[PDB]
């Protein structure tokens, strides 16, 4: 079974720059039916996408984190990155990296979900 | 020494002069190499990474019909032009149906209904085409010589061996010299253009499962067809053949989409090899190669250190490894170090002639301690014969 | 057939008149848990205590929920030197926990 | 967030927490970071009875961890409760003495 | 604008059928079918439901989804205490270009 | 009248002397029935209720493997006895892999290796089984005569009708008198006893899919066969046909469980008829029985009624409706009531001799407004004609 | 009298007993029908109103490509997928270009290249169904008798009249009765559903162009077929088939549409009618009916009233009217009323013998003033002879 | 050649709905060349189009005058219609009602303009 | 925005070459080729030029059509009193969606 394992500093700086790294088992980021999405759930709020890079590496992302977020993708270890530099306190929440809806899902389809990363920014 | 224990190892004995030596690089064979003047080599091409594999054209493995509607006309009274018909999102039949006084046209006949939804494939197998500057066969060549029985399958550091090393053979890189310490240096002329048919081949990959199904069988797959990076909204070249418009005996024609193709596509994968894919770098674990070995620069190492002292202990006795050929686990006690291990196999004790050929020739004690281990290889005649390790 | 009512964790600590008799008394009810199930865990900061906590069992009450009562006994040195007091009512794997200070409801 | 050890309130007994000879005191560290927080009785040396339950994460990101422990009633008063937590993030080790409820002002 | 209106307490009968209505709008929730993420408290939200009607592969009979307008209907027929979770809807939007999960579905089988 | 806009539909003319005539009740088909003293009355078998279907033992249609191990044995070691291997839950193949003094054994041969994985159907199809009493076929009659337009396909109302009115036939009750107001009582003498082969076939079920396979494929369906209602743990009846132990050249038997077979059925349900499911009393909608429709009931109401007035107006005027019988809108503009049509359809207008039967035999008008709505039908000779509605 | 000075005039003469007279009433000719006691009526269907024609589906006759581009794709590098390429406003062409080290790919090969632009219709010629309840032919009847030179033509004014009307036969009003006042009544019995074939043709408009076409020319028209009253983004049916895309021996796939099909659809419009359009009636000047003439009601006007007392003078003196037939225009010189002219058309005088007969049978003055110009018409043999208008 | 005809009734109350028809000569709806534009033209500005019918009887028009505009096409008559309900005094202008470019004119192309039928909105 | 500013004022000199220069912008002037309506007192505009460069069939020789940027150029050389007339340039445009006419030239062959 594809299962998403999403890690990292899940601590970080107010203004920092956090990195959390989606590690894949069943699967590899070049697919053919694969679209690694990063989606930033704070808490009291519900999940909201951030980043969605695809099998060529580049992707499409929120408009509102188009200018702190970057989907970063590693082709030779099979593991997706979500980056937010500059964050704040709204940026901190979980940060899981799921595979995406397959070909025709031109809308989302979050079948399988990542570990949930949860992000804390605090100064 | 990493080839004797195969089942199909290959034994090499006889090269064309030395020079220049044809051999048949399996992917999943090791053939092990016996020269005049060179240790046994057991050189098997286990690695196979094919790199940068773009994608092709992928059908759609699990299709599902949108909100699908219809658009009726009467017979005589125009034909269904429905407004999701002309998105190409949406999937639409037209047909012929029955439209009546009763039916709500104003004249008995064939009305025209043409039932329209968004059919969008929910998951595709896709399809990546390797090119011939992407193979990478990673070939480990073993010394049969000074190593214990540890060191057989204990293939756990190649560089800092000095007995067994892997040395990777690409399209690019052809030729090679494996400098192998004391041996001197293993030639691999192994040919990377002339592969095992990489341009025929595709390497599907559906649910995880990479498979190296043919060129013609992936161009041959008949699902909704996304055609190349596109990964919005997918073209679906013969997206129409996941859906069947079934019409009724009144109107209502019921789009019903077909169920799940990935059953039939692994009925349809049993003729193709299962391959796996490590990251950018696919891991495919078959395949045949053709490798020019170069034993001109093959050397005998430690044919100038001298025998070995005495204490050649036979523990673990061996027998005949699958070959004929009888793995001798010896341990050396005495401390001659660069030793030279005296054993000879034959049936009469009395002669002391020689009797069969030995698979690791030169056996030479290697380590400076009290008990060294080590493995020798024999390939005696057929039956049973006495092992005298050692002189008295 | 029970449909969706899920349980409501309270807490309220003990009282000023319960600590000039020398004792505390932290309430925590969950209350209206469809069905009348929960685990109640109480604990001085955010670590469980074991001792002086007596909690009830969830008893159906007349609208088809269930509720039960928790109380977690400590002193007025207890409140008013713990820094916190937790309860947690852990219903279906989910978890509702309440935390009351000594020196913040004053 | 950033790194920091939390308050180590004392969570002491008394006579409205004692039932039977028995009496529970505890102790809690709140508002800390990371959540290697571990806890112990008079180092050490009282280890029956003690509980080291799981942390708790408030809401501002500082988690709470503590512990609690059974001791006597009778001894409440002659033999002194002190815990001790000592968190790995941020170097923290506090010695919290709990003390019998003194309610006399 | 890009909140999903789901019902946040959810409780279940022994064998009791749960109903959560996540309420979006026009654009995502009646532009196109929305799933939802069923999450454990240590575990990320998990597919059930694709285009509000088909359910996900390996996920129960029980859970049985609905779409009508912009309202998505998760039903739980035969819930347990392994029902309990957090049951978020999500959809894309038409209007916002991505996808929006819901306000959430705190189930607790009691 | 509900089956005059048939494209199928058939005309029965003439019966064995009014008493008993042989139709065949097609479940798609409607048959009109124009009698000597008897009005033209439509029955349509629509209905078709299958109550009671017992399951039978249904494969399972997607299965997957669980947490797989192996148990391995050297050669002449043992053989491999997995703990999971006796298990029922877990299934398990043994094979007998390589097993060398650098593979792990003490000799070098064929070890025995087994692999268990707990191989759960996670869906399976499910057929359920039709026994002969749960047949229930909704014939609806219906007589061609005094009604509109808004009639011949408004069904909303059989009870309150008095034109027509659906009855339910069934193998307990083959024979029925159904009271058509007016008309008299129509006789059904339907076997329900012989059916369209209700015993050879099976009601398979797969993703609300509902499919009258036969039997035969039924029982022949290759999945893991859960037996019964056993709903808990399934005995998985050929639960090894869905995984495939592959054996690699080492100690690896990779367990990989075989895809979807959904698309599969869907492909070996091409050849069925699919079937809808109404709950307990699946639908359907397709079959052919063979009714005895008593006419000797059947009386042509009305004919004691005198002629209509006159302000016959012809409003929707018809044609030929896909057999050559002519669809007569008529508004009878007076107040007449119980009025017969006075109507002829002949080409030679100077004769005013009749020049073809009726489908709607006896036209007499039933309401008794100002301008009444009604419906009649002619089946004039190949050609056009003219159609004198009324006198002058 | 409106259908005498007609070239292809139709003499009708001797019906079934007087009372049905079966004529082919065409689109082009009239027939003037000469009974024993009715006078001479000319018939022509003139007008053909055609209501509510339906829109069919119509290609498209002069259309454009928008702007175009290409997705190019190396050989082995993937297939061309343009994003304009999943637009139905766009039509695309994919094709096998030239691709290579010099050409931009990575290898020398066969790359892909899809080249789409926006294919829209500038104009589309739109063919409407006619249905048979839309066809109204009008027929104007006018009995040769009492009228000058000026009405033959002069047809404004056919309701107050009394020797000429219009009445329109319908094919809901295939009967009618129309009173020519005097004459008695013209019983009119045309079959309106026995028609010109009104079912299997169509009418195409194209520029104002209306033409009945065939209905197979019509349904076989390869142009952009928009489908029905859909006018927004057409669908374009068979929409590829006016652009090419030519390929260049490099990656340039120049997409040009083809020019304007209205001289190519004029060319295949020669052997169909151009029909003329009024508005929602379109005029059909052409076609054949089969009429019932009645002519039990009509009667000869003016039988009672006598012979004119004198000065019968033969002003503008006629001759054989193309077909033998002698229009004689008199001016009764008189104040007789209602006279009848006593002309006699023979060859021998000394005999007074009649010689021919009379086309306008019946020739009574009509008007009381002095001079009243009246219109004769007779037929005598083959030759020239005398014709006495008048005693002396 | 073909011409263009715009009439009507060129004085109009405030409120009203104004109807041009622009009769045709030399060519008809149904052509192959043919999407008759109707183009405002007010008095001191610039000639505005309002609404463009097709040969299929739809066509586009501007989105300022979508709420009040629309483009009627007389098939039997060829003759097409510009209407305006709830007319004002900005809405009175010139009403010619052209013939418009060809087949790969994505753009307007005013080759032929119609008689112009000017628009008078007063009270 | 649909505004096409071009010089309202135009004389002529008998045979003499008056310019006439309609503004756009680069979403329509820049974006396609612009046309000219030529109309009279009582008459609409009439096509001259199409595309910026291409004169319409029965135009004249001395009407001369230039596009630069957003900038269409219209001369009329051996220009008459026939000249005269309303003159107004006219493009499509791609942020209007629409085809607009430009300020009209007051062409005045005195």
């Amino acid at each position: 079974q594809v299962q998403l394992q999403e890690s990292g500093p899940g601590l970080v700086k107010p203004s920092q720059t956090l990195s959390l790294t989606c590690a894949v088992s069943g699967g590899s980021i070049s697919s053919g039916d694969s679209y690694w999405s990063w989606i930033r759930q704070h808490p009291g709020k519900g999940l909201e996408w951030i980043g969605s890079i695809y099998y060529s590496g580049s992707t499409y992302y929120n408009p509102s984190l188009k200018s702190r977020v970057t989907i970063p993708i590693d082709t030779s270890k099979n593991q997706f990155s979500l980056k937010l530099s500059s964050v704040t306190a709204a940026d901190t929440a979980v940060y899981y990296c799921a595979r995406h809806v397959g070909d025709l899902r031109v809308n989302d389809a979050f079948d399988i979900w990542g570990q949930g990363t949860m992000v804390t920014v605090s100064s | 020494i990493r080839c004797i224990g195969v089942s199909n190892r290959d034994f090499v004995e006889g090269m064309s002069g030395g020079t220049w030596v044809d051999v048949v690089l399996e992917h999943g064979g090791c053939v092990t190499v016996m020269a005049q003047d060179k240790p046994t080599v057991d050189i098997e091409l286990v690695t196979t990474t094919v790199s940068n594999m773009a994608e092709v054209r992928s059908y759609c493995y699990e299709a599902s019909i949108s909100d699908m509607a219809s658009d009726s006309r009467c017979p005589t009274q125009g034909e269904a032009y429905l407004d999701k018909q002309s998105d190409t999102q949406y999937v639409c039949k037209r047909t012929l149906v029955d439209r009546g006084w009763g039916n709500g046209c104003g004249l008995f006949g064939k009305g025209s209904l043409v039932t329209c939804a968004k059919f969008a494939c929910s998951k595709k197998m896709t399809g990546k085409s390797i090119q011939p500057e992407n193979l990478e066969y990673r070939i480990m060549l073993s010394v049969h010589g000074s190593q214990h029985s540890g060191m057989i399958v204990n293939d756990t550091g190649h560089e800092t061996d000095e007995n067994r090393a892997k040395v990777e053979i690409t399209p690019n890189s052809p030729r090679a010299e494996a400098t192998l310490g004391g041996f001197g240096s293993l030639g691999l002329d192994c040919e990377p253009r002339t592969g095992l048919d990489f341009s025929d081949l595709y390497y599907l990959t559906m649910n995880n499962k990479h498979w190296l199904v043919h060129k013609e069988w992936f161009h041959d797959i008949p699902l909704p067809w996304h055609a190349g990076a596109d990964t919005g909204t997918p073209h679906w070249n013969n997206k129409e053949a996941l859906v069947e418009f079934k019409d009724a005996h009144a109107k209502r024609q019921t789009v019903v989409v077909l169920g799940s193709q990935e059953g039939a596509v692994h009925t349809a994968l049993a003729g193709a090899l299962e391959a796996e894919m490590d990251g950018a770098k696919g891991r495919l674990s078959s395949g045949h190669l053709k490798c020019r070995l170069k034993m001109d620069k093959l050397r005998l190492k430690g044919v100038s250190y001298s025998l070995c002292t005495a204490a050649f202990t036979f523990t673990k006795i061996p027998a005949e490894t699958l070959h004929g050929t009888v793995t001798v686990e010896v341990q050396y006690a005495g401390t001659d170090g660069p030793c030279k291990v005296p054993a000879q196999m034959a049936v009469d004790m009395q002669t002391l002639t020689p009797v069969g050929r030995l698979i690791t020739a030169n056996p030479v004690i290697t380590e400076s301690t009290e008990n060294s281990k080590m493995m020798l290889e024999l390939d005696p005649p057929f039956g049973d014969s006495y092992i005298v390790i050692g002189v008295g | 057939g029970q449909p969706k009512a899920n349980p409501t964790v309270t807490l309220f600590p003990p009282s000023s008149e319960e600590l000039q008799a020398n004792k505390a008394t932290l309430v925590c009810l969950i209350s209206d848990f469809y069905p009348g199930a929960v685990t109640v865990a109480w604990k001085a900061d955010s670590s469980p205590v074991k001792a002086g906590v007596e909690t009830t069992t969830p008893s159906k009450q007349s609208n088809n929920k269930y509720a039960a009562s928790s109380y977690l006994s400590l002193t007025p040195e207890q409140w008013k030197s713990h820094r916190s007091y937790s309860c947690q009512v852990t219903h279906e794997g989910s978890t509702v926990e309440k935390t009351v200070a000594p020196t913040e409801c004053s | 967030a950033s790194t920091k050890g939390p308050s180590v309130f004392p969570l002491a007994p008394s006579s409205k927490s004692t039932s039977g000879g028995t009496a529970a005191l505890g102790c809690l560290v709140k508002d800390y970071f990371p959540e290697p927080v571990t806890v112990s009785w008079n180092s050490g040396a009282l280890t029956s009875g003690v509980h080291t339950f799981p942390a708790v994460l408030q809401s501002s990101g500082l988690y709470s961890l503590s512990s609690v422990v059974t001791v006597p009633s009778s001894s409440l008063g002659t033999q002194t409760y002190i815990c001790n937590v000592n968190h790995k993030p941020s170097n923290t080790k506090v010695d919290k003495k709990v003390e019998p409820k003194s309610c006399d002002k | 604008q890009s909140v999903l209106t789901q019902p946040p307490s959810v409780s279940a009968a022994p064998g009791q059928k749960v109903t959560i209505s996540c309420s979006g709008s026009s654009s995502n929730i009646g532009n196109n079918f929305v799933s939802w993420y069923q999450r454990l408290p240590g575990t990320p939200p998990k597919l059930l439901i694709y285009d509000s009607d088909k359910r996900p592969s390996g996920i129960p009979d029980r859970f049985s989804g609905s779409k009508s307008g912009t309202s998505a209907t998760l039903g739980i027929t035969g819930l347990q205490t392994g029902d309990e979770g957090d049951y978020y809807c999500g959809t894309w939007d038409r209007s916002l270009s991505v996808v929006v999960f819901g306000g959430g579905t705190k189930l607790t089988v009691l």
